[PDB]
């Protein structure tokens, strides 16, 4: 959860408004297991 | 790092490029919510935008810690201090701050 | 650093189990040692006080007059591989024709071997149990017949699309193990590996699976472990129309590579439902057989 | 020598002059939790005195018609003093028990119970009488806190197992011309490292009478059973705010 | 490389781009108490991480009329996580704290607010504005919890001392132009090794502006102040239920 | 013993305070160099950042163009035991004949020494102050004579029987301290150690005395340290007759041996009451004097 | 913007205990992803068709 420890507080003449932009991955501890099929097959008749 | 859609809720074509960032703005200063998400990196919602989530499927089971890395775009006039945090299992939607 | 005394001198955080107990090897029954008489007081064998918790300690040796024998009986065969490694049924898959049940050529079960009251009677001898295992499936026909069909098996892990037809775009099995196999041929066979999140499955879990209110509709969620939830096994016939067949495919399990822990009182009412230990309240029996008197046979 | 005890740990000591031993389950005593054995990367916390102490959480009243009762572990300490907050504020908990069961009666008085602890006891039910109906055992029956709960078969441990073979467990019995407690040490027990003390209870302490309290009339007729324990090697991991299930 | 820092203690980080340096009050880190400056016999729970971590409690906002605030410590937690269990618990409690104050707000607003620490914060009251009634201040102007409480007379401390001398306690400054928040150390101050986390608040928290607020119409108007704290080398002792007075 | 590394390695317990300074011998004032001009880049001393919280490193060397300077100035009489150990009236006292107040012969003092502005000032410099006393006892009549009468002065500790008549039987002083001196002999004096239970007296104590609600008449507790409760000092003419003359005791106090701790802003309004430091809200004045115009002298 | 991914770990953003991680990593290879065989082509042979 993320939330407003203080303010966004710009002077006269910027944007009220700002975007974030988040990005993800894993640490090197991450691992996986148990090979499988991914839930989704994107196909939805035959591949012509 | 691969881009998260915290802001999966636009479904038109021409606003779907609005998923991949989330927005801040003058407030109140009540301690006010931005965002929430949960941390599952295999479940369905903001992960699978990220690679990491779509790898993730084809495994069966995970572990490792993982990081989310926000980057702010606003002007550089802009300052503001935000709380993220990481609510461990058991713990409900916090309510407030 | 630490200074205080206290800190110093503390045993918090010893990661070292200590036991007071350690295994010897037993490859043979115990021998029997020549005993003479004893006419001793303060000696006192045969007297024991079980409200400690222990079992008797006094051996034959110190109740009666005793030979010798030289004991080279076995011990093997009560180890857990060789109560375990033997295969039993744990599964039955019906794919019928004309039927109420899979009438559209291809079933799925969710793998659980709590269904049949052999194999699981044995196995809830134990709390915790992690093992290798070897699966056997054979399959024929209603009559025991064997006919020339092709079938297809396909083990689907948690998170894995389970197929919904014979046709389902999952049986392309791109990276699910499936094994093809016909019926005219032996049993398909293959080894399974340890696979629980958990460091061993454990047929007894006292607890729920998530946080919450408890509420009467989600009761029927209370000793639900995931942990031992390993997936789906799906079988097909492989075709694009209807077998002309129907079959039957019984499953059978061999573990190997035992390890258990945790011993406790073995099943002594009929089971009811699987992974779930109701049994009927009006039917409860004694353990084994009665008698009219306790002072006639 | 063997019959006298003292118990110390924490901020409070138990007495006993008619005790019977100790027993320390599967034998072997309460440790933390190793580095290798570990998979959360968090600094656990491990409070110490403040939470490994004895407890005396319910009285019982024997009856010459007693069936028996049941408590779970940990779940009669969750909401007992610092134990029961830093159960509620963490995720994860992990620790060992010493548990004392209290008993006394007269040299005139008889009967015997088993007292005995039971890694994971599933209740199951009595599926609508007839075996037919797929019932499941309340919240209040699986969990009943420090109140515990009585038997309703004790001959099958309200589990369809029996009672008779018990005994493959860590057990004492107080057996009233021999002794008037029950002490079992009890190491953690699960197939993982640190798990929730709220939807997980690791074993159950049942307290049976085997053989039937008895006594002429005259003679005090009030025999209380009492539970005390204290959790041991306690860890905590995974904070949050407190939750209570 | 003095105006960027991360504080991390516990499960919890802060970070800033825009300090200036951090004051070690009177020279000295939070340490716990020796064996010869001990008193009380019995082994204190140190619960580390569980309670030594920041807690964010309050914020208020710098309107330019605003008078100033103060907080007192540990009252300001001890109804807040773990560590307020502990205080109510135990009958002593002794600790260091790390205060960290945050204000941001733009390169064209302005204002200066002094940060401070002051030991044994005493209030006082106006005497019935007269000073012929000897009154004092009620429980929630001393011990005004999380909230804090706003000053009446700031140019004397609602105590009969000048604030043009509050300096001479540990203390920073947000000044706007300069940096967006305070860092301030302080070790556990008293006459005593240990004492009452209830009756005793040790010292208070002052954030008092002294350069008013000041910006053109258009820009931000909402600017806040937050208080985030963490206590250091927590220690409690004297074990029995919890009492929150 | 500990094993798990994160027990190892911390640092729970450190009971040695890490200090960042340390005092330096400083018997003079400090002297002056000689310095010259400076036309540099890099390097500025007068420009400072206040907001850190640490006053100027800035000297008058670096500042202006300075000659050595060698400079013997003591530094002795600014120590604590200089600025303290200076005899000041602390309590007054009066003995009337005919009277409103102490009309039987007798007074109980309960020690406090708040109730003198000059002394009181100097002593909330500090928070918490230890020390051993001399204390000095003035008697006379109102007009300042001195009469051929006979005292008796009593130290009651907390705890002991206090006088409630010029006959009590606590005279009987069999274990407090007391001194017998006459108005013709000079002032009687004494030396007291330190005290309290706590390892110095507060002259702040921001909290209650006891546990429990804090409702509004028991709010004239706040503040009060018991700490710095010492007791009584009883005074009685001796006889049992009424004594033929008024007379007025004032004590003095010179603290010796002083230490001092936590140093804060210096009292800038009028004292009130004893131990509060309640202040006049309606007469609240500047800490000094005021001006027309800040251009202007 | 610099376009790497972020080199914060676990000990530097919480205090953290010692773990001692043997889970493996060989499920993730290239061989170990691609080396399950997948249907990549069916041919009828119909009679009437
Ligand atoms: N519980 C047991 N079951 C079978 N054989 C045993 C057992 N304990 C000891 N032995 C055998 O007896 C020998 C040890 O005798 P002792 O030294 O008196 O314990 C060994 O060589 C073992 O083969
Ligand atoms: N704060 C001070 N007040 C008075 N004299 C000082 C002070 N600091 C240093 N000195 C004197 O200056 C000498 C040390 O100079 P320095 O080594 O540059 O610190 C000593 O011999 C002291 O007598
Ligand atoms: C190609 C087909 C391969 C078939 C794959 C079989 C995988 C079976 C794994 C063995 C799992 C052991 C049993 C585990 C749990 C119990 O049955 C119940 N869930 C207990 O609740
Ligand atoms: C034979 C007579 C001897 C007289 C004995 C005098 C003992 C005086 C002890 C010095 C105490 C220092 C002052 C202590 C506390 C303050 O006055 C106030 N209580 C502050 O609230
Ligand atoms: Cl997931
Ligand atoms: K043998
Ligand atoms: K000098
Ligand atoms: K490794
Ligand atoms: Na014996
Ligand atoms: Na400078």
């Amino acid at each position: 959860s993320i939330w407003y420890q203080t303010n966004y507080v710009v002077p006269i003449g910027a944007p009220n408004t700002a975007y974030i932009i988040a990005l993800a991955a894993a640490q090197k501890n991450f691992t996986m297991k148990l090979c499988k099929d991914a839930s989704d097959i994107l196909q939805t008749g035959t591949i012509q | 790092e691969t881009i998260l859609e915290v802001n999966n809720v636009p479904t038109n074509a021409t606003s779907l490029m609005e998923r991949l960032r989330f927005p801040v703005s003058a407030q109140a200063g009540k301690g006010e919510l931005c965002a929430v998400f949960r941390a599952d990196p295999g479940r369905n919602g903001p992960w699978q935008s990220t690679l990491l989530g779509q790898l993730c499927g084809y495994y069966t089971q995970w572990s490792g810690s993982l990081e989310v890395t926000f980057m702010f775009t606003g002007s550089f006039m802009a300052t503001g201090k935000m709380l993220i945090a990481y609510t461990p299992p058991g713990g409900p939607l916090p309510k407030d701050r | 650093g630490d200074r205080v005394a206290d800190v110093i001198e503390s045993s918090i955080g010893d990661s070292v189990s200590r036991a007071l107990t350690h295994a010897l090897p037993a490859p043979t029954g115990q021998n029997t040692q020549v005993s003479s008489h004893r006419l001793d007081t303060g000696k006192v064998p045969a007297l024991q006080a079980a409200e400690i918790g222990a079992s008797s300690n006094a051996s034959d040796e110190s109740m009666i007059e005793t030979r010798c024998v030289l004991n080279s009986h076995s011990t093997a065969e009560t180890t857990l591989d060789s109560f375990f490694s033997r295969a039993g049924l744990v599964g039955e898959i019906d794919l019928p024709l004309k039927g109420t049940t899979n009438p559209n050529g291809y079933a799925n079960w969710d793998i659980d071997i709590t269904g049949y009251a052999q194999m699981r009677r044995k196995v809830e001898l134990f709390t915790y149990m992690r093992f290798d295992a070897e699966f056997t499936f054979v399959a024929c026909t209603p009559t025991g017949e064997v006919v020339p069909q092709l079938l297809q098996y396909m083990f689907v892990p948690p998170g894995a699309p389970k197929p919904d037809s014979r046709e389902s775009l999952a049986w392309q099995t791109a990276t699910n193990p499936s094994v093809f196999v016909k019926l005219s041929d032996p049993p398909a066979q293959v080894s399974v590996p340890f696979m629980s999140p958990a460091s061993a499955y454990q047929w007894f879990y006292d607890g729920y699976p998530t946080f919450g209110e408890h509420k009467q509709e989600k009761d029927l969620e209370y000793g639900a472990m995931p942990n031992n939830m390993m997936g789906t096994f799906s079988v097909r016939t492989v075709g694009t129309s209807k077998s002309k067949y129907p079959l039957v495919v019984r499953i059978y399990m061999r573990m190997k590579h035992v390890r258990a822990w945790i011993p406790r009182p073995m099943r002594n009412q009929n089971y009811l439902f699987k992974a779930n230990p109701n049994y009927a309240g009006n039917s409860i029996k004694p353990t084994g057989a009665s008698r009219t008197a306790i002072t006639t046979l | 020598s063997d019959r006298v005890a003292q118990l110390t740990i924490g901020n409070s000591t138990i007495t006993t002059q008619e005790a019977a031993n100790i027993i320390v389950g599967y034998g072997e005593w309460p440790s933390y939790c190793s580095d290798s054995d570990a998979t959360a990367v968090d600094k656990p916390t491990r409070p110490d005195v403040s939470v490994n102490r004895f407890y005396t959480l319910d009285t019982k009243l024997w009856e010459k018609s007693s069936k028996g009762w049941y408590w779970k572990f940990p779940d009669v300490l969750t909401e007992t003093g610092v134990f029961g907050q830093n159960a509620q504020f963490h995720y994860l908990y992990r620790s060992g028990f010493c548990i004392h069961v209290q008993c006394n009666a007269s040299k005139f008085h008889q009967g015997a119970l088993l007292v005995a602890v039971l890694p994971e006891y599933v209740i199951g039910t009595v599926a609508g009488g007839t075996g037919t109906e797929d019932t499941h055992p309340p919240y209040k029956q699986t969990q009943p806190g420090a109140d515990g709960f009585e038997l309703q078969h004790p001959y099958v441990l309200d589990a369809g197992i029996p009672i008779s073979q018990l005994t493959v467990c860590p057990h004492q019995w107080i057996n009233l011309r021999t002794n008037n407690c029950a002490t079992i040490i009890v190491p953690y027990i699960n197939a993982l490292p640190f798990d929730s003390a709220l939807n997980h209870c690791n074993f159950g302490l049942l307290v049976v009478p085997i053989s039937p309290l008895d006594y002429d009339q005259g003679a005090t007729p009030v025999i209380p059973i009492t539970i005390t324990l204290a959790p041991m090697c306690s860890e905590f991991a995974g904070l949050r705010q407190a939750v209570t299930q």
